[PDB]
């Protein structure tokens, strides 16, 4: 046999590459681009006043951040038509945009008596067992007042720093600038970024009613307890209305046959599993197999969790004057892009046990399997000593360079070295004593000499392949 | 008598690598 069972069992595999193709072809659009990059320029790459040229992108004290919320980011939400409020005359400013605060309390952490006269407080770094749930300042409004993380249907965040939670101080903002500007001259005079702050998020959404597409944008400032200022941001295509457009039943469709197809496999992947040879995972074909199962159907089960969880949407229908929710949902459809990019790889990979359809072919894979036996070792043997040039930069280096601050940014600095991409021009005023011996060994010794045994081994297994099946001819 | 303290979220190395270190002399040996 051989032929007449393979046949069916590459067109099933044709036939699901196909449809996962439209799949990553459907979500993937042209448009999305540059939404987000007029989105991103429109906050991003502008100053925050024409005196300066300091952007939100390279902020660096606590005054600028003022500058920033009355400046260039009140001139990029509110736009006079020829009230709505459109960005580009197309993008709809939906709800109103909300600013809050996370800080802690006074005296967080301890000093010692005999400096004790000169130190009068500590603010400790953030922490959920430090944070400050007391009214300060005047106590009028919500912008005065903690409220729980379940008060506002919030969640954690994962700066760069720390894990935010979800309370803090919050407040909204109005629908017109005037009112807008008010409130944040009210909340700059009784000072609100007192020295015990440690992160300020602002929040907001848009439609873009042209195309089907909202847009999610967030904006992080992350105030350190050793001074500084770190700002991030997130802008994120959303699509909720989707069926409009017969092409979107077409991609409905197309997602319910992909449910079938992944169905099909489970059913003959238990039945092999149980009514066939136990304990087949000496093969690497079907170690494959469960593991584009498992990411399928983590994958359907995060869309069916996610895409029936829609009513925050129509809450925000039922009144227009109050801030969405949509957070969650753009934290969703990252997770939901991150596991669909990876099955398709897989999905891609598992077509090469289907190249066999010649002498040349079958060699070459041949080759490459048998090399993969002894390869194993060499790179556990390669990748201890990674390792160890990763700790040893990560612990002498770690302090004052800051391509080394983190040991998988040390990691991925000796890959670019690797590559040929980073100069050790920085090194020296790091460090001249270890510093050039560093850079010396681990360039000569992990590229002159360790990276060499991997060209010997491969060269060495695809001569004795072909001389073995070359030979195979004088018997025959 | 008893409390469950779940405090804070820095990590102490200390207990993690000498775990991590009886475990890998176990499984060696
Ligand atoms: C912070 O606390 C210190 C002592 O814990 C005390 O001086 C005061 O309550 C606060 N400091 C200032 C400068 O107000
Ligand atoms: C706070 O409330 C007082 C009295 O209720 C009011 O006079 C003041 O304008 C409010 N806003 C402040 C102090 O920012
Ligand atoms: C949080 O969710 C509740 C649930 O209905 C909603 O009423 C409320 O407006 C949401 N936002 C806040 C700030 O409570």
């Amino acid at each position: 046999k051989y032929l007449k069972s393979v046949l069916r069992e590459l067109v099933t595999y044709l036939l699901f590459l196909i449809v996962l193709c439209i799949l990553t072809y459907g979500m993937m659009s042209s448009n999305v681009y540059y939404y987000t990059r007029m989105m991103s320029q429109l906050f991003l790459d502008t100053p925050v006043s024409k005196t300066e040229k300091t952007n939100f992108k390279t902020l660096s004290s606590m005054e600028d951040f003022w500058k920033f919320t009355e400046g260039s980011l009140l001139d990029g939400l509110y736009w006079k038509m020829q009230n709505r409020s459109f960005i580009f005359y197309e993008n709809l400013l939906l709800g109103v945009p909300r600013i809050r605060q996370l800080r802690v309390r006074n005296g967080s952490c301890s000093i010692p008596q005999d400096l004790r006269d000169e130190i009068k407080e500590c603010y400790d770094v953030y922490s959920v067992s430090s944070e400050d749930r007391a009214p300060f300042g005047p106590r009028n409004g919500t912008a005065w007042i903690y409220t729980s993380e379940k008060d506002l249907n919030g969640s954690s965040h994962w700066g760069i720093i720390a894990t935010y939670s979800g309370a803090g101080y919050y407040l909204d903002l109005s629908r017109t600038r005037e009112e807008t500007a008010a409130q944040v001259a009210s909340l700059k005079k009784n000072v609100w970024l007192d020295r015990g702050t440690r992160a300020t998020f602002i929040d907001f959404s848009v439609y873009n009613a042209n195309i089907n597409l909202f847009c999610v944008v967030r904006l992080l400032v992350e105030f350190p307890a050793t001074g500084g200022v770190i700002p991030s941001w997130q802008f994120q295509p959303l699509k909720l209305i989707r069926y409009v457009t017969t092409f979107d039943f077409f991609l409905a469709a197309c997602e319910i046959i992909f449910c079938f197809f992944i169905f099909y496999y489970v059913v003959e992947e238990i039945l092999e599993i149980r009514i066939h040879k136990l304990h087949y995972f000496r093969s690497f074909w079907n170690c494959l197999d469960v593991v584009i199962v498992v990411l399928s159907v983590v994958a359907i089960g995060i869309n069916i969790y996610r895409t029936s969880n829609v009513e925050v949407l129509l809450q925000f229908l039922e009144d227009q004057n109050t801030f969405p929710n949509f957070e969650h949902l753009a934290y969703w459809q990252i997770q939901f892009n991150n596991i669909a990019a990876v099955t398709v790889f897989f999905v891609w990979i598992k077509l090469f046990k289907f190249i066999n359809f010649n002498r040349t072919m079958s060699q070459l894979s041949t080759t490459m399997s048998r090399c993969a036996k002894d390869l194993f070792g060499f790179a556990i043997m390669f990748f201890i000593i990674f390792l160890a040039y990763a700790q040893l930069a990560y612990l002498v280096f770690g302090t004052q360079v800051d391509d080394f601050s983190t040991f998988q940014e040390c990691i991925f600095t000796q890959f670019r070295i690797i590559l040929g991409d980073i100069n050790f021009a920085e090194i020296e005023e790091a460090n001249r004593v270890l510093g050039p011996i560093y850079f010396t060994t681990f360039v000569f010794f992990m590229f002159f000499i360790l990276l060499n045994m991997f060209l010997a081994i491969i060269n060495d297994t695809y001569s004795e392949v072909k001389s073995d099946l070359a030979q195979q001819k004088a018997e025959m | 008598r008893f409390v469950f303290p779940e405090p804070t979220a820095d990590v102490n190395y200390i207990v993690m690598l000498t775990c991590a270190v009886c475990l890998v002399t176990y499984m060696v040996m």
